């Protein structure tokens, strides 16, 4: 059993008021059973798309999320997993760089 | 160097359930999925039918439906042999296909995983189990090697089909194999670190350094890379330096999308 790690970056570089993709990018888990939620401002994106579930060469599970966003200062973004492997839900935010 | 891979993922939850799902890879770029849920194997390129003939197809197809089907009930009653010695839920991987050399022909693989540990290859003209593997597999793996029939298949698909279909994937798929999509580069960050985000770039390869003018800094850490949903790359590379010393830096990117015309962005 493995543990997902979580990258979140943006398709496009971050202007504010400016359409954007943000991106999750989740890694490295074992078994591929996963619950993958984008946040806006702590609550659920309704209408994130999601790449089909696809594995490495070490045999660890491999999946992108990702929705549309237009980035203000005002506005919180994180990706949120769920997995076997841990106890609680990982939440990351966006680092408002990536 | 073109790899062409099916990854093949079972799952099996308890007695009454179980999904198989594939996706097919060329390179990079995705060319096929199979869900359980579909009779048929999805296209995700114009060009996943390779040189292939619609009835051609079908018939691959049709061996794959047979396949999947078959495979779910081998394993099923494998279990229940087993039991409780073996039991669920279980999971499943296969790793199928051929790697293309340039020029001369190619080599294939079939490698299979249970519980996310690889334990059994196809090689030569048998199933094999490979060393460390659990040793209750030895007894399934020699039943099935007795099939005559499956491992002549398997034979003719790794050796034969996989490489002319390949071939046939590489023509038919060429625009968007050999596609030049450009990165678009920004920066961000007493002691900081600089960040050089590179995204939207196609193909993989690429160069992104911090320079201090023409001095490479080879304190220059180059992230993973990162996919983006549009078949193009994200990548990142850090630079670690002391306050008021980030004057005169900048970040280049060299890709072949650019055509000579790299990426200076100075901080
Ligand atoms: C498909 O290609 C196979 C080879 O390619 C590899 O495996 C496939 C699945 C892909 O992954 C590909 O990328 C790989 O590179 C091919 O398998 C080969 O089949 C032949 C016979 O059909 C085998 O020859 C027999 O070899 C044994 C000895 O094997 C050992 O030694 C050699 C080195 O010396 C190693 O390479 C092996 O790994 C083994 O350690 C002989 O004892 C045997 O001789 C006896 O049988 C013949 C008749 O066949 C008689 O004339 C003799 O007198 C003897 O009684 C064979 O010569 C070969 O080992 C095997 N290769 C491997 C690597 O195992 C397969 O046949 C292809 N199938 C089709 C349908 O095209
Ligand atoms: C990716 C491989 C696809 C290759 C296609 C295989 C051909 C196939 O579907 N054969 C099944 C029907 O066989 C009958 O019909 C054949 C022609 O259509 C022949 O005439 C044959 O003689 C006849 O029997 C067959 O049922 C086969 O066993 C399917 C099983 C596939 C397989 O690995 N099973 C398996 C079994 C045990 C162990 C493993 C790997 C270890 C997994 C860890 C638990 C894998
Ligand atoms: C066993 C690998 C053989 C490769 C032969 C190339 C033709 C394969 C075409 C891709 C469709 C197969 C998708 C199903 C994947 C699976 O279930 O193993
Ligand atoms: C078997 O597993 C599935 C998926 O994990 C679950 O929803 C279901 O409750 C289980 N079914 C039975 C009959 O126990
Ligand atoms: C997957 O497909 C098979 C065959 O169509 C079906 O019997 C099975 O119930 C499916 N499993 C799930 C979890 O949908």
């Amino acid at each position: 059993q493995k543990t997902p790690q979580i990258q979140v970056y943006s398709r496009h570089p971050p202007e504010n008021g400016k359409p954007n993709i943000l991106n999750c990018y989740v890694t490295q888990f074992h078994p591929p059973h996963i619950e993958i939620q984008m946040l806006k401002n702590g609550k659920k994106i309704p209408k994130v798309e999601m790449s089909d579930m696809s594995f490495s060469k070490d045999w660890s599970f491999y999946i992108l999320a990702h929705t549309e966003f237009t980035p203000t200062e005002t506005d919180t973004y994180a990706c949120r997993v769920k997995h076997a492997s841990m106890a609680e839900p990982k939440t990351v935010y966006w680092d408002r760089d990536m | 160097n073109y790899t062409f891979r099916c990854l093949q993922m079972s799952s099996f939850a308890n007695r009454s359930w179980s999904r198989t799902d594939s996706v097919v890879w060329l390179g990079d770029l995705q060319t096929h999925r199979w869900s359980n849920d579909s009779a048929t194997i999805s296209f995700t390129k114009p060009w996943s039918q390779g040189k292939l003939s619609n009835q051609q197809w079908e018939k691959l197809q049709h061996m794959f439906q047979v396949y999947r089907v078959s495979f779910t009930r081998d394993i099923q009653e494998l279990v229940k042999m087993m039991s409780p010695k073996e039991d669920y839920p279980i999971e499943i991987q296969l790793s199928a296909g051929c790697e293309m050399y340039p020029g001369n022909a190619s080599e294939s693989f079939l490698h299979v995983a249970f519980q996310g540990k690889y334990v059994v290859r196809f090689w030569g003209t048998s199933w094999q189990t490979v060393p460390g593997a659990p040793s209750w597999l030895d007894l399934p793996i020699k039943v099935l090697n007795a099939d005559q029939g499956t491992s002549a298949t398997v034979q003719m698909l790794l050796n034969d089909t996989c490489p002319l279909f390949v071939r046939g994937l590489l023509e038919a798929g060429k625009s968007d194999l050999e596609k030049q999509e450009k990165p678009v580069a920004w920066l961000s960050s007493g002691h900081r670190q600089l960040v050089c985000h590179v995204s939207g770039f196609y193909p993989k390869p690429v160069w992104v350094m911090w320079m201090r003018g023409d001095q490479e800094q080879q304190g220059t850490h180059r992230g993973d890379f990162l996919p983006n949903a549009d078949e193009t790359w994200y990548l990142q590379a850090t630079l670690d330096v002391e306050a008021g010393e980030e004057a005169g830096l900048a970040c280049r990117v060299k890709h072949s999308s650019l055509g000579g015309q790299d990426i200076i962005l100075y901080w």
